[PDB]
């Protein structure tokens, strides 16, 4: 039907937020976030007023939205008057950080109407030339800047923060951070050439907020399929009332999440499934597809991972949390675990299940380790940052030459856990209570 | 390239006169960065006072003529010294150094004291430490070599080297903490070469701290510097009233000719006059002097409240960009307001009833046991504890069936999202381990915050 | 959305969810995709599939876990990059990059800016999928690394004809969790039962056992009727090994072609029409897993001393010669360990000899120390341990006729 086609390819694309520039949608709760945004845009591009304002709020908080459309739109009218310059905290490092901006600045100056090359030392002394009829106004997009702000030194900070009130170019400098305490990270040099302008990003406060946003995410304001009429009148009717099914994913969204991109990964593959108009509005009314994505998130972890287990699984599992769980530091390895399982074999039969012997135990205990259950005692795992990752791989630890009867292990899960995810109808919940 | 100073000539007296050269102490992107203007910046009334308190000596006496005293009395008689510059960072020591330059170049052109060369260089602006070897000498002889060929020509050239060839050289050692290395060997050569007979070589050490050479440096670079130190004491409260008053003394008490189409103020149509508040400027000096005596603190202060007030003033008009404007102390006090304030509070207020719940479980295990270091296995029993209270009554299982199965009977009884949201927020911490349940979890900001917000909910 | 969805055995939710999120619209699509998914559940033939039936969309696979390191995966992107373009429009005159010249994270963004500027020439947003089958698999692995990877598409230009897409395929759980505040549309991948893992081993091997040289060869010596025969040895397979493999696809294979030759030959002219009788004649193949297919008198002696030394205090030695077995070994010392090695031996001095098979020991790995490489025998502070469990040391000193048992009773 080429009717539906065009409203689910219009629905789709203001989820992801694709929408033009002259058609973008501005939720209530961020509309007095942008216009603070909008005001130092406007100043530095237009009146050539140099500022600094590091913006401050957690993940995924329209941070880096709210800057691309401030872009977008001075771009449409002003876009032979400024340049974009954008950096970041996790790829850039401190010394890749200087290439980074020289690199940037040939291409821009060329595109309106060389710096990056030599050494290191010949980059870094033709940039300070540079920066310290009108002028052209170089917005500085830094993300991640907490990673710049080393307690050791923090040379970045003090030459990017020197092209502000000394130097006379306009230069603009958004920072975008998820410290709340970005101040403190910041030197006593570096903290004073800074104006102190940290605009926080608002959260979602009431209900309200977040039935706004929704509705202004999936209403087509535009005249491009016939089913734009019927659409708008079902969504509206879902919303308007709190005892349906939207209505009802909202609220409990907003106590256990309350993130706008974390409830539209489950919007977007509701509606693309839809066949036709009439599967669209069923989805959308009894939220059969939603209790289905849930379902999945939910099933990869300590509780999924339980039921795709055997019978030997299980016992092996159980008879380990005990050892642990009667122990001072629940240290435990393959012959205490083994121990346990035997001895439970035995005392079932008494009152056939076949006992498996020693070497075929090897593989299901294997089995578990990779399964996320026995973690090693004292391990540390995954690194931070790539330094401790090196220095990890080349020692040999003391876990590796021991064999593996002999390897000390800790339970991921306690026996008070295992009672409450494993119904009553299986055999080996009597020796899950001690 | 690698030949040093020392190799370019065959002896000593073969040396001619560096003055009479076309290349020693000096004898393209400013284009680039220019575009037309096809549009009108319209300026309004506080668009001049903005641009007047910007950063680009009535406060300093003493320590601007300690400064010209002691330069002068070595430029003239051919000789060597050190001054040293500590004080608050944001007193006005570059600013002071540089004053002095300035007023050292306009006598040199008056034929009473002989020419000299002025080299600032700057520590924090640099890659490397090594790298003030290539600048130095890139300004005084104009060659380009390396880290290792420029400190053995530096040394030659500051002792073989006559005064009756040689020229007076004034070097600004800016950041002079960002230069100390391990082996110390930068901050002892920049040192001992102004205690040469034919050296003629002026240094000016800048640094933020009196006592940086009797921590950081030893007994033999600190000899070499001089017992004399130059203190800068931070500004106080009837200094920087005069500060503020110097950048705006033609705008203040001052008529202008706003436009009422646009906005564009012209400084000798409405005659709309343009006045601070004298208590404004008093309480806004004695809260910088009282922190830490910023000099940019006191300017940037007055141009925060100035861009509030311009806020209120184009939106209540509805200018744009393209009777008597009085900033009151309300503009100064909202700007200081918006620093001082704390936002960790507000921010674990609006959170959700699962990050709240968290914060609530971490702060209740504290109070039993007191080790500030409770593992991630207690806080998940601590809220099962606390759900199972009250277990038979129906207003509180409504919650139960959400937070263990989001209210579908296929899902399981669960055991993410909000412990990481408060790791990258600055609040929670967690240590490097690969397990779930005996990882520690420590509390980064104060604890009698954190009580606050659980209470307000 | 313009896409055909195939058809996966028991991956009809996993099917759909992959139509909703790749696209040939880059408008409408993601730029982060993660397949998390333990070992076993269908990654990999859910992907390929679906890149089949529909030729339209242009993915890239690599595999991060051929490259170690994390420096070879960089070089790997910008070479299979170029590499798939140059093929897409052979009329187009680009220019061949070095890959070997990125080191540095930031070097990634460059070298794929200066190949997305020559492709401008299109009329219509071609897509790039980056597919990286076993993100997490990699060596060199850091909690920083991901975030490297989650914010390559904002470096990028916005107004470009190609645009990157990364697809990963994780495999533990907790490496999931580090990075759900990023909201990623991530699509799990839950585990097989008991009753769709034996299906899916019989769709994809009858195919393969009933046209077998074994089988073949074993008809003429002694369709439809070679696959009940085939179907009923894989579903014997799964119901006798359902507890020592679990619900694994590699560990379940296996076992089938160790079977097999096994099994076709203990087939004759009535086993064929009778199953009751073929498993009865065939008991030792399913009743066990069959598994996977000279010391010294010296050197026997001395990993007896050592595991004494290992396991008991040296304050009460001077009662027997004049469970802790649960647990790490102790370290002792040289002079500790010939005390008691001179007391146990039948009826001898510490000559050349004695040393020359307590080295030996050391280098089979039997008995561990302080340090790995570069060990130093004559060094004072390094101690010596056992290496070698109870099970092991237990047939040793059942050899030499030696009570062991007795020492720790
Ligand atoms: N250019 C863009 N076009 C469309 N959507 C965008 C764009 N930039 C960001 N978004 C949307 O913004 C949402 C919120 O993430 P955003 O990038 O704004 O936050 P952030 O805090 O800067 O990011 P992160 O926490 O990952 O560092 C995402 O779900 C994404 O879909
Ligand atoms: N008497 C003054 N009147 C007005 N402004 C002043 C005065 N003295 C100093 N300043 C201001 O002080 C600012 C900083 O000066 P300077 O470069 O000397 O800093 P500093 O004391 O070395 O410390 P830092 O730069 O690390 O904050 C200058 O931009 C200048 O505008
Ligand atoms: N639903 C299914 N129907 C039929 N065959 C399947 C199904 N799922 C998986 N397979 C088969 O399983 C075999 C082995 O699984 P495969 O290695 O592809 O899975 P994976 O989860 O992608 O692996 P890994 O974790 O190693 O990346 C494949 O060759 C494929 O044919
Ligand atoms: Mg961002
Ligand atoms: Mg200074
Ligand atoms: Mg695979």
């Amino acid at each position: 039907d080429p009717g539906f086609g065009s409203l689910q390819r219009r629905l789709l694309q203001q989820l992801y937020g694709t929408l033009p520039t002259d058609e973008k949608i501005i939720f209530t709760y961020l509309q007095d976030c942008q216009q603070e945004i909008d005001r130092i845009i406007k100043q530095s591009i237009i009146q050539k007023e140099s500022h600094s304002v590091i913006l401050v709020g957690p993940r995924q908080s329209y941070k880096t939205y709210l800057l691309d459309y401030e872009l977008s739109l001075l771009q449409q009218s002003y876009k032979e008057q400024f340049i974009t310059i954008r950096l970041n905290g996790f790829i850039h490092s401190e010394q890749t950080a200087i290439n980074g901006i020289a690199t940037q600045l040939e291409q821009q100056l060329q595109k309106i109407h060389t710096i990056s090359s030599g050494s290191l030392t010949e980059v870094f002394e033709k940039i300070l030339l540079l920066l310290d009829i009108t002028k052209i106004t170089v917005v500085f997009i830094f993300d991640e800047i907490d990673t710049f702000a080393g307690p050791v030194r923090q040379t970045l900070l003090y030459n990017l923060f020197d092209m502000v009130e000394h130097s006379r170019v306009p230069v603009c400098i958004f920072g975008c951070t998820t410290k709340l305490n970005i101040l403190e990270y910041l030197e006593k040099r570096v903290k004073s050439r800074f104006s102190q302008r940290v605009i926080y990003m608002p959260q979602i406060q009431n209900l309200d907020d977040m039935v706004d946003a929704v509705r202004n995410l999936l209403t087509v304001r535009s005249e491009i399929s016939p089913w734009v009429s019927q659409w708008n009148e079902t969504l509206e009717k879902e919303l308007s009332d709190p005892r349906s099914n939207l209505n009802r994913h909202i609220r409990m969204n907003f106590e256990t999440f309350r993130s706008l991109p974390t409830l539209k990964n489950s919007i977007i593959p509701l509606v693309a499934t839809s066949k036709n108009f009439g599967s669209l509005c069923t989805a959308i009314k009894s939220c059969s597809f939603l209790d289905i994505y849930n379902k999945n998130q939910l099933s990869n972890n300590l509780t999924g991972r339980l039921q795709s287990l055997s019978d030997l699984e299980l016992a092996i599992l159980i008879s380990a949390a005990r050892v642990a769980l009667r122990a001072k530091d629940g240290s435990f390895n393959f012959n205490l675990a083994y121990a346990e399982y035997e001895k439970m074999i035995k005392a079932i039969n008494s009152r056939t299940i076949k006992l498996w012997l020693k070497k075929d135990v090897k593989n299901v205990w294997e089995n578990l380790v990779q399964l996320d259950f026995f973690t090693e005692k004292s391990a540390v795992g995954l690194r931070d940052n790539a330094t401790a990752a090196f220095y990890a791989s080349n020692y040999q630890f003391q876990g590796t030459m021991i064999p593996f009867d002999l390897r000390s292990y800790q339970m991921q899960i306690i026996l008070q856990e295992l009672r409450r995810i494993i119904p009553k109808s299986n055999m080996y919940y009597s020796w899950t209570q001690l | 390239k690698y030949t040093p100073f020392s190799k370019r000539f065959k002896s000593i007296a073969a040396i001619p006169d560096l003055t009479s050269l076309p290349e020693f102490y000096g004898n393209r992107f400013e284009n680039k960065l220019k575009t037309t203007q096809k549009h009108q910046i319209v300026e309004t009334i506080f668009s001049k006072v903005k641009k007047q308190l910007n950063s680009s000596l009535p406060a300093r006496e003493n320590e601007f003529a300690s400064i010209y005293l002691s330069a002068y009395s070595a430029i003239e008689s051919d000789s060597a010294t050190t001054i040293y510059v500590a004080g608050t960072p944001g007193v006005g020591k570059t600013l002071t150094v540089r004053e002095v330059v300035k007023e050292l170049l306009s006598s040199s052109a008056q034929r009473e004291i002989p020419d000299f060369l002025y080299v600032e260089i700057n520590g924090l602006k640099m890659v490397k430490p090594t790298d003030c070897y290539e600048t130095l000498w890139n300004k005084v002889s104009g060659e380009r070599l390396t880290w290792a060929a420029s400190m053995e020509s530096l040394e030659f050239y500051f002792k073989r080297v006559p005064k009756n060839k040689k020229k007076t050289i004034v070097v600004l050692l800016d950041e002079l903490d960002a230069m100390v290395t391990k082996s110390q060997d930068i901050m002892y050569n920049f040192f001992n070469w102004t205690t040469y007979e034919n050296a003629k070589l002026i240094v000016i050490a800048v640094a933020n701290t009196m006592d940086l050479p009797e921590r950081q440096l030893g007994n033999k670079i600190t000899s070499r510097i001089g017992f004399t130190r130059i203190m800068f004491t931070g500004y106080t409260h009837e200094e920087l009233k005069n500060i503020i008053d110097l950048r705006l003394k033609g705008l203040n008490d001052s008529f202008f000719y706003v436009d009422t189409k646009t906005g564009n103020a012209i400084l000798i149509v409405r005659k709309v006059r343009l006045r601070m508040s004298a208590d404004a400027i008093e309480i806004a000096s004695r809260k910088v002097a009282s922190v830490s005596g910023d000099a940019r603190r006191a300017l940037k202060v007055c141009k925060r409240a100035a861009e509030i007030a311009e806020k209120h003033y184009m939106a209540k008009h509805g200018y744009g960009y393209d009777g008597v404007q009085t900033v009151h102390i309300t503009h100064v006090m909202k700007a200081l307001n918006e620093t001082l304030n704390s936002h960790v509070i507000t921010f674990m207020t609006r959170l959700s009833f699962t990050a709240k719940l968290f914060i609530y479980a971490l702060l209740n295990l504290m109070k039993k046991n007191g080790s500030q270091e409770q593992e991630l296995g207690d806080i998940v029993d601590e809220i099962k504890l606390l759900i199972e209270v009250n277990g038979s009554n129906k207003f509180v299982m409504e919650i139960a069936k959400t937070l263990f199965q989001q209210g579908s009977d296929n899902i399981s009884e669960q055991l993410d999202f909000v412990l990481n949201q408060l790791l990258d927020a600055g609040i929670l911490f967690k240590q490097t381990m690969k397990n779930d349940r005996i990882c520690c979890v420590k509390l980064n900001i104060s604890v009698e915050e954190a009580k606050r917000a659980m209470n307000e909910d | 959305m313009n896409v055909t969805t195939p058809e996966v055995a028991f991956r009809e939710y996993q099917t759909n969810c992959l139509a909703s999120y790749i696209s040939a619209d880059p408008d409408i699509t993601p730029s982060n995709l993660i397949l998390q998914g333990y070992s076993g559940t269908g990654k990999t033939y859910t992907l390929k599939k679906y890149f089949n039936a529909n030729p339209n969309l242009h993915a890239v696979w690599l595999e991060p876990v051929e490259l170690v390191s994390w420096k070879p995966l960089l070089q790997a992107i910008a070479r299979t990059v170029q590499y798939k373009l140059k093929t897409l429009y052979p009329n187009i005159p680009t220019t061949d990059y070095d890959p070997l010249q990125v080191e540095e994270p930031f070097l990634l963004v460059k070298t794929l800016h200066n190949i997305f500027v020559q492709y401008e020439s299109l009329q219509e947003k071609t897509c790039l999928f980056l597919i990286l089958d076993g993100f997490d698999s990699l060596q060199d692995l850091d909690a920083a690394l991901f975030n490297k990877y989650i914010k390559l598409n904002e470096l990028l230009p916005k107004d470009s004809k190609i645009n990157i897409k990364f697809i990963y395929t994780m495999l533990e759980t907790s490496f999931l969790q580090r990075y759900s505040t990023h909201c990623i549309p991530t699509v799990m991948f839950p585990r097989y039962n008991v009753d769709e893992v034996s299906t899916i081993l019989v769709m994809s091997r009858c195919g393969e056992l009933m046209e077998d040289s074994c089988l073949r060869k074993r008809i003429i010596e002694e369709d439809d009727q070679f696959q009940n025969v085939a179907a009923n040895f894989i579903h014997l397979i799964v119901q006798a090994f359902h507890s020592y493999t679990g619900n694994d696809i590699f560990a379940l294979n296996d076992l089938i072609d160790f079977k097999w030759p096994k099994y076709v030959s203990r087939i004759t002219k009535e086993n064929i029409f009778e199953p009751l009788a073929l498993y009865k004649s065939a008991i030792k193949l399913f009743l066990s897993t069959d598994d996977n297919l000279d010391l010294s008198i010296i050197s026997k002696y001395l990993l007896i001393a050592s595991y004494i030394c290992s396991y008991l205090e040296p304050r009460y030695d001077a009662s027997i010669f004049s469970n802790p077995r649960y647990l790490q070994p102790s370290l002792f010392a040289i002079e500790r360990l010939l005390a008691i090695f001179q007391a146990i031996f039948p009826i001898m001095k510490a000559n050349i000899e004695v040393f020359q098979n307590l080295s030996e020991l050391h280098t089979l790995k039997l008995i561990a120390t302080t340090m790995n490489k570069n060990i130093d025998y004559l060094s004072p502070k390094v101690r010596w341990k056992v290496n070698v469990p109870w099970e092991i040391i237990k047939e040793i000193s059942e050899s030499v006729h030696f009570n062991i048992s007795d020492y720790f009773s």
